[PDB]
RNA sequence: CCGGCGCGCG
C-alpha cells in the first residue's frame, strides 16, 4: 500500500557478478559508495533522480565499499563517487566515471555509449 | 529567490506515509 | 498628473463568477482579469472605448 | 529525529498508531464473559478476533457532508445456551473507531478536532515539608496511583504517622497495616525505629491489632466515620476495595518504577500494585529524612510528571465505550431471557455505546479542540501543546504560584517563551523542536555524547530523560578556544544539577548542537531572534499565528530556514505519494503517472476554513518532469515553492512623520492598496436548518408575501440565492416561511460579497421528514484600509492609521518611495533590535537577488556575527547594484531620504530597508459596532450583549465610579432608566427625539430594581419604598 | 435571548 522511497538497490559483490554474467537486456549502471564519504550523498539523490527517469530502460545498482572493499579493489576503483555503466552487449567495454558528474553526462553516456 | 524546496534533501525526515495505507501496510486494517 | 489608458472592464458570457474556471482553458476566470489588467496600452483621447476579444 | 529535525506531527501520528497496535486489544480483553444470574446464558468475546475495515466514505465526503471519518470495529462473539448446548458465533457489530488523518486531525461531523497533551504528577512517592502556624517543620510522603489517588503519609506534632485520606479521615498506620494483615510483630523488626510505633499503641488498637477482621473494620469505621460497629462481609472489603484499593493501591507500570527508584527497591516490574513493604519502607524515609538523612522531591520538576497523547485519550474512552457496553447486554441478555427466546449474538450488541461515547469525546471533552486552519502555522502548532487544564488537572484559580515558572528540567522539552496570555500563563506549553515523547509518558531531547577513546558509540545521539537531565554535564558551547595549553583544558558553560557553571572541555558529557533544540516552532521563525528581548518573543510567536493568507504569496527575503520544514508537514502543499512523470496539470487537478500506476491529484479551489480564510492550491510543475515520491507537485495558500509565507516584503522606512505613526500607528502608501499587495479573500458561510412545527414542517420557497422584488432578484426558483449573485445588507439568501411568518435567512451587516457555493442537501432519516440544511458560502475581496493590523516577526504590531498617495511618501536616493513608514520610538521600549537587523539585509538581498536563511544564535560562531552578514551583504549590493546610499561607511545601515512634500531632505539619516510585514486578523469590518435601540433581553430587558446580536454597550461599576467623579448625575441616569431598562421610559424617549419636544425624568424604577425586588419576595423578604414628603409629611409607597 | 466548557484581544 505504501510505496517504497528508494529505487536504487544495493547489492553484494556475489549477487554483482550474477548480474553481470546473466543475460542483460537494459543497461547496467553500478554505483560504489559509502556513508561515511560526503559527495556520495548528493550522488544517491542524482542517482535516485536517475533511476525515476530510465523506469525499465536502465537498471541502477550500487555496491557499498564497506563491504566489498576488495571487490571494489579489483574493479579498478580509486576513490568515491565512482560510477560503471555496463553495456547489455558483453562485446562492447564497460565505461568508468569518477567524480560528481552531472545527471546530464549519465543521460548522454547511457544513450549513446550503452 | 525561485528556489523550489528539495523535500528528499538530506535535511528533511522520510516521507510521511499515508495513515490509512500505513495501517493497511502493517495488515491492521482490512479492505 | 500624467494620464495612461487601461483596460477597465471585461464582459464574459458563461461564468457563474470571477472565481470559476473554464473547461479548455488553463487560466482561471481571475487569471484572466489579472493578466487583462497587465496589459499597456496608449490613447491621446478620452472617453469609455470598448474593444473585442474573439 | 536522530539527524534531522523530526515531522512537526510525528507525536500525534506515533500514538494513534500505537493505539491501534496495542491500544484495542489491551482494552477489547478485560470485557467481562457476561453471565446471567441462572448462569444459563453465557455471552463472551473472542478479542483474537477483532478488526478494522476501512471507513466507506472518503476522508474528502466525510467534511463535506458533516459526517464522521471512521472505521468499523467487528469483533467476533459466542453465545452459550446451555438449555440446548449449542454454541453460534457471528462477526458482531460493536462501534466506530475515528481515525487520524496525516496531519493528526480527526474528523466529526465534518469538523477537523485535535486532541492535545495533557501534563500531570506522575504516580510514585514524594516527600514533601510544610511549616505549621508556629513553624514546626512537618513532613510528609504521598503516594500517588495510575489514577490520581494520593495516599498522603503524615507526621504530626506527637510523631504519629496517620494515613489522611481526606480532609478529615484520619487513620494511623498500625490499623491500616494490619488491615492488610501485617501483624503487629513483624511491622517493628523491618523499621529502624520500632519504639516509635509501639508508643502509639493504646490498649484499644491493639486488641483490633490483634485480629485481621477487626483492623479492618475499625479502618473502614475511621476512613467512613460512620457511628456504629460495621459487620465483616465480602461485600464490604468488594465496596471498600473499590473505593480505597482500586483508587489508591494501584500504581501500574510507571507508578511501581518511580517507587523501585525513590525507595531504592529492588522488587520486579511486573508488581503493578503497591506492595505493602512499600508503605513501611516508606514510613523509614519519612522518620529517616526528618534527621537530615536525603532530600526533598521537586514537584515540579519534570521527571514526576507524565505526558497523555491521544494514545492514552483514545484507550481510555475505549475503556469507558466497552464498560458502558457491558452493561447494554446485561439488559438485553435479561430482556430476552425473560421472553425464552433464543437471540443472535448481532442483536445483542448495538453500535451505540462505542460510536457516541466517541461522538461525545471529542465534542465535550476540553483536550479536543477544534483545528486551527488560519494559516499553514496554526494547522501544526495547534497539536503540539501541553496544557496542566483539563480532567485530572489543574484550574488556574487552583493552579500553585510556583507552577507556571520555568524549570531547569524544561530546556529542551517545553519552550521556555510559547505560552498563553491571560489566566491560563503558564498553564499551556508547547513542545520543542526536537522534543520527543518516550516510552514512560516522559518527554526527551536529543544530546550528543562525548566519550573516551575506548568505547564503540555508534550512534552518539541519545535522547534524555529529565530524571537523568540532570546528573550529567551538558554544555552549549564551542571548542574554537586555543592558548598555550591544549583544548581539553578551556572552559565553557555548562549545566548540571540544575544550575550553570563553568568547566572544562574534558569534564563535559554531552553537548546541546542542534540550532533548534530548545524553542517550538513559533519562536523558530523568528530571524535574528538573539537580538529581541525575550519579551516580545512570546508576542511575535502569537502575531504569526494570527496572519491572514494573502490573495498573492511571495517568500520572504530573510527567514531560519525552518519555512521549508512548516510547509511540508501542514499538508497545504502537493506531496508526491508515488515516483513517476508529471503528464498533465490545470487548475483542477494534476495527473502524474508513475511505474504503470498513473493517478490524479485535486487542487483546492477557493474552500472556507475554521476562521474565515480562502484556501487555494496552484501547481508547481510542469507537464515532462519527473518526480520523487515525497517532493512537491502544488502550492497551497500561503505557501510559495514549498516554504510558509505569510506575507510580503515592502519599502519601509524607520522614521516619526507628522504624528500619523505616533504611539504604533502605521503609515502606508496607496501602492499597497491599489497593487494589490495586502488583499486577502475571506469567506463566510451561512446556514439555514428546516424543521418540523406542530403546525407543519417549514416551506422554502421564492414566493414570500410582503418583500420586494429587489430583495429576492437573486433567488431562483427553489428560493435559495443563485450561485454567483452579488448579495447586500439585508438581501435575501433562503426564502423559509414558517406556519405563514417570514423566517428566511437574511445577509447580516457588512456581509456583502459574492455567493460562490450553494449546498442544498437533504440529511436522509428515520422520519417521514428529512432535515434539509443549505449552507451559503460569500467570498470578500478584503484590500488593506485604515484600521487593519500589520506586524513584523519581531512582536512589532501597528495599526494602519493613514494611507498616502505615492508622490507623498519619503523617497530613497533613488527615486523610490517607500511603502510604510515606522516610528523609531518603538524600537527602544520594546527591545526588539532584530527587526534593525531583518529590514537591512531584505534590502540587500532584494538588490543582490538573494535570500536568506539564517539559524538563530549565529554569534556563536565569533562575536557580531549578524553585524559582520549584514555589513558585509549591504556592500555587496552597493558595490555590485552602483547604488552608494545602500551602504553608507559613515552610518552603515542608514541613508538620507527626501519629502515627498517638499523634494527636502530629513535632516538625520533614516534607517531603510525591505522587512516582511503580515496581515492580521484583527481588522475594522468585524469590529465597527453601533445601536440605536432594538431587542432586549427577556428577564432584565437590559440592551443584549453582542455585536452579532446589534447589542449595546455595558457601562460598568468602573465606569459609573467616572461619571460620579465628574458629578454628571443627569448623564448617569440616563444610562440607568430609559437607555437600558425603564420599558416605560424607553419608548417615550423614542417617541420625543423624533418630535424634539424635550425629555422629561422617569421617576419611576427601572426593570431591574423591580426584578430585584420580586427574588426577595421569593425569600420571605419584603422591600418598599418610601417617600416622605417634606410639605406635610405624608408617607407615600412607591409602586415597587 | 439560559448556563457551563474551550480558544482568543486590549
Amino acid at each position: 500500500f505504501v510505496r517504497e522511497d528508494y529505487l536504487v538497490r544495493k547489492l553484494s559483490a556475489q549477487e554483482l557478478q550474477d548480474l553481470v554474467k546473466g543475460e542483460r537486456k537494459v543497461p547496467l549502471i553500478v554505483d560504489f559508495y559509502a556513508t561515511w564519504c560526503g559527495p556520495c550523498i548528493l550522488m544517491a539523490q542524482e542517482l535516485e533522480m536517475l533511476a525515476v527517469e530510465y523506469e525499465s530502460n536502465a537498471m541502477i545498482v550500487k555496491v557499498d565499499t564497506d563491504d566489498e572493499y576488495e571487490f571494489a579493489r579489483d574493479m579498478q576503483v580509486r576513490g568515491l563517487p565512482t560510477l560503471f555503466f555496463i553495456s547489455p552487449d558483453p562485446s562492447k567495454d564497460a565505461i568508468r566515471t569518477e567524480g560528481l558528474i552531472p545527471l546530464q553526462m549519465m543521460r548522454d553516456i547511457i544513450d549513446n555509449d550503452m | 529567490p525561485d528556489a523550489v524546496m528539495d523535500f528528499r534533501g538530506p535535511d528533511f525526515h522520510e516521507p510521511t506515509p499515508n495513515m490509512l495505507s500505513y495501517l493497511k501496510e502493517n495488515c491492521k486494517v482490512i479492505s | 498628473e500624467i494620464e495612461g489608458t487601461c483596460i477597465t472592464r471585461a464582459k464574459f458570457e458563461n461564468i457563474p463568477h470571477d472565481y470559476s474556471n473554464i473547461v479548455g482553458i488553463q487560466e482561471s476566470v481571475h487569471e484572466i482579469l489579472m493578466n487583462l489588467n497587465e496589459i499597456v496600452l496608449k490613447s491621446n483621447l478620452y472617453g469609455t472605448r470598448n474593444a473585442l476579444i474573439c | 529525529g536522530t539527524s534531522t529535525i523530526p515531522g512537526f506531527n510525528q507525536i500525534q501520528f506515533e500514538g494513534f498508531y500505537r493505539f491501534i497496535d496495542q491500544g484495542l486489544i489491551e482494552e477489547l480483553s478485560k470485557f467481562p464473559k457476561i453471565e446471567d444470574i441462572d448462569h444459563e446464558i453465557e455471552f463472551q468475546l473472542f478479542v483474537e478476533t477483532y478488526q478494522l475495515v476501512e471507513p466507506l466514505i472518503k476522508e474528502r465526503d466525510a467534511v463535506y457532508e458533516s459526517l464522521t471519518y471512521s472505521s468499523e470495529l467487528y469483533v467476533s462473539a459466542g453465545l452459550i445456551w446451555k438449555t440446548n448446548r449449542n454454541m453460534q458465533e457471528q462477526r458482531i457489530f460493536i462501534g466506530n473507531i475515528p481515525l487520524m488523518n496525516s496531519l493528526g486531525t480527526f474528523i466529526v461531523n465534518g469538523i477537523y478536532r485535535v486532541v492535545i497533551n495533557q501534563i500531570l504528577q506522575s504516580p510514585g512517592i514524594y516527600y514533601q515539608s510544610e511549616l505549621d502556624h508556629n513553624g514546626i517543620s512537618v513532613y510528609t510522603g504521598t503516594i500517588i496511583s495510575d489514577w490520581g489517588g494520593r495516599l498522603e503519609l503524615e507526621i504530626d506534632k506527637k510523631a504519629r504517622i496517620w494515613a489522611r485520606v481526606s480532609r478529615k479521615q484520619k487513620i494511623s498506620i498500625l490499623v491500616l497495616s494490619s488491615a492488610m494483615g501485617s501483624n503487629l510483630r513483624e511491622i517493628l523488626e523491618n523499621v529502624c525505629y520500632p519504639e516509635i510505633f509501639l508508643s502509639f499503641l493504646t490498649d484499644k488498637e491493639k486488641k483490633k491489632i490483634g485480629s485481621k477482621e477487626n483492623a479492618i473494620l475499625e479502618f473502614y469505621q475511621q476512613f467512613s466515620c460512620v457511628g456504629g460497629d460495621p459487620i465483616f462481609s465480602e461485600s464490604l472489603c468488594k465496596e471498600l476495595q473499590k473505593k480505597f484499593f482500586h483508587q489508591r493501591c494501584e500504581l501500574g507500570r510507571i507508578g511501581r518504577r518511580n517507587i523501585n527508584w525513590r525507595l531504592n527497591l529492588n522488587i520486579p516490574q511486573n508488581n503493578i500494585f503497591l506492595l505493602p513493604r512499600d508503605i513501611l519502607a516508606a514510613a523509614d524515609h519519612l522518620i529517616g529524612m526528618k534527621f537530615g538523612m536525603g532530600t526533598l522531591d521537586d514537584m515540579n520538576h519534570l521527571k514526576n510528571k507524565r505526558i497523555r497523547s491521544v494514545a492514552d485519550l483514545l484507550q481510555d474512552q475505549l475503556g469507558l465505550a466497552l464498560a458502558r457496553l457491558e452493561n447494554v447486554v446485561k439488559g438485553t441478555i435479561g430482556g430476552a431471557i425473560r421472553h425464552k427466546l433464543i437471540p443472535t449474538p448481532q442483536n445483542l450488541v448495538t453500535s451505540t455505546p462505542l460510536t457516541t461515547t466517541y461522538e461525545s469525546f471529542f465534542g465535550l471533552h476540553p483536550l479536543s479542540q477544534v483545528l486551527d486552519r488560519t494559516n499553514p502555522l496554526t494547522q501544526i502548532v495547534h497539536g503540539r501543546k501541553l496544557s496542566y487544564l483539563g480532567p485530572g488537572g489543574l484550574t488556574g484559580r487552583t493552579a500553585n504560584f510556583r507552577i507556571r515558572d520555568i524549570h531547569p528540567s524544561h530546556y529542551g522539552r517545553i519552550c521556555p517563551i510559547d505560552t498563553s496570555e491571560g489566566i491560563n500563563v503558564g498553564l499551556i506549553g508547547s513542545l520543542s523542536i526536537h522534543a520527543r515523547i518516550g516510552d514512560w509518558g516522559s518527554l526527551e531531547s536529543p544530546f550528543y555524547e562525548l566519550v573516551e577513546k575506548s568505547k564503540k558509540a555508534q550512534i552518539r545521539m541519545l535522547f534524555l530523560s529529565p530524571s537523568q537531565d540532570e546528573y550529567y554535564m551538558i554544555a552549549a558551547g564551542n571548542s574554537l578556544a586555543l592558548n598555550r595549553g591544549i583544548q581539553e583544558e578551556q572552559v565553557v558553560p555548562a549545566r548540571y544539577r540544575q544550575e550553570f557553571l563553568t568547566i572544562a572541555w574534558e569534564e563535559v558529557h554531552l553537548r546541546s548542537i542542534f540550532p533548534f533544540q530548545y524553542f517550538s516552532i513559533g519562536a523558530s521563525l523568528i530571524p535574528f531572534i538573539e537580538h529581541n528581548d525575550a519579551n516580545r518573543a512570546l508576542m511575535s510567536s502569537n502575531m504569526q499565528r494570527q496572519a491572514v493568507p494573502l490573495s498573492r504569496s511571495e517568500k520572504c527575503i530573510v527567514g531560519t530556514g525552518l519555512e521549508r520544514q512548516v510547509a511540508l508537514d501542514s499538508g497545504v502543499p502537493a506531496i508526491a505519494e508515488h515516483e513517476g512523470k508529471i503528464l498533465y496539470t490545470d487548475t483542477e487537478k494534476i495527473i502524474l503517472s508513475g511505474n504503470e500506476n498513473t493517478l490524479s491529484i485535486p487542487l483546492i479551489m477557493y474552500q472556507r476554513s475554521n476562521k474565515n480564510t480562502c484556501m487555494h492550491q496552484k501547481p508547481q510543475v510542469r507537464r515532462g518532469k519527473c518526480i520523487k515520491k515525497g517532493q512537491i507537485l502544488a502550492d497551497g495558500a500561503a505557501t510559495v515553492g514549498g516554504e510558509l509565507a505569510l506575507g510580503k516584503n515592502v519599502l519601509v522606512a524607520y522614521m516619526p512623520w507628522e504624528g500619523y505613526n505616533f504611539e504604533d500607528a502605521v503609515l502606508i502608501s496607496e501602492c499597497l492598496v491599489y497593487g494589490d499587495i495586502y488583499t486577502s479573500f475571506h469567506i463566510r458561510k451561512y446556514e439555514i436548518q428546516t424543521h418540523v412545527t406542530t403546525q407543519g414542517p417549514e416551506r422554502i420557497t421564492k414566493e414570500i408575501p410582503h418583500l420586494e422584488g429587489r430583495l429576492l432578484r437573486n433567488l431562483d426558483k427553489n428560493g435559495i440565492v443563485m450561485l454567483g449573485s452579488w448579495v447586500e445588507t439585508g438581501d435575501i439568501l433562503v426564502g423559509k416561511l414558517t406556519p405563514s411568518k417570514e423566517t428566511c435567512l437574511k445577509l447580516p451587516i457588512g456581509g456583502r460579497g459574492r455567493v460562490i457555493d450553494v449546498r442544498w442537501v437533504q440529511k436522509k432519516g428515520g422520519s417521514s421528514y428529512n432535515p434539509e440544511i443549505i449552507r451559503v458560502y460569500i467570498s470578500q475581496k478584503r484590500e488593506i484600509k485604515v484600521g487593519d493590523k500589520v506586524a513584523g516577526r519581531h512582536g512589532n504590531k501597528g495599526i494602519i492609521s493613514k494611507i498616502l498617495p505615492r508622490q507623498d511618501m519619503p523617497y530613497l536616493q533613488d527615486g523610490r518611495p517607500v511603502d510604510m513608514v515606522f516610528n523609531p520610538l518603538g524600537v527602544p521600549s520594546r527591545m526588539n533590535v532584530g527587526q534593525i537587523f531583518e529590514c537591512s539585509l531584505g534590502l540587500a538581498g532584494s538588490l543582490l537577488d538573494r535570500h536568506y536563511r539564517i539559524a538563530p544564535f549565529d554569534e556563536r560562531y565569533e562575536q557580531e556575527a549578524s553585524r559582520k552578514l549584514v555589513f558585509s551583504e549591504l556592500y555587496e549590493a552597493s558595490k555590485q547594484t552602483a547604488n552608494p546610499w545602500v551602504f553608507e561607511p559613515e552610518y552603515p545601515g542608514k541613508s538620507r531620504i527626501f519629502d515627498g512634500r517638499t523634494g527636502d531632505p530629513f535632516e538625520q539619516p533614516v534607517i531603510i530597508g525591505k522587512p516582511y510585514i503580515l496581515k492580521l486578523i484583527h481588522q475594522v469590518d468585524d469590529k465597527i459596532h453601533g445601536r440605536s435601540s432594538g431587542h432586549y433581553a427577556l428577564v432584565t430587558q437590559q440592551p443584549l450583549r453582542g455585536r452579532s446580536k446589534q447589542g449595546g454597550q455595558r457601562v460598568g461599576e468602573m465606569e459609573v465610579w467616572a461619571l460620579e467623579g465628574f458629578g454628571v448625575a443627569h448623564i448617569l441616569q440616563e444610562m440607568l432608566t430609559y437607555k437600558s431598562d425603564h420599558i416605560r421610559a424607553r419608548q417615550e424617549v423614542l417617541g420625543t427625539t423624533i418630535i424634539g419636544g424635550t425629555i422629561p425624568k422617569p421617576e419611576d424604577a427601572p426593570e431591574s430594581f423591580r426584578l430585584l425586588v420580586r427574588e426577595l419576595r421569593s425569600l420571605a423578604l419584603e422591600l418598599n419604598h418610601f417617600l416622605v414628603s417634606e410639605k406635610n409629611f405624608q408617607i407615600n409607597r412607591k409602586e415597587v
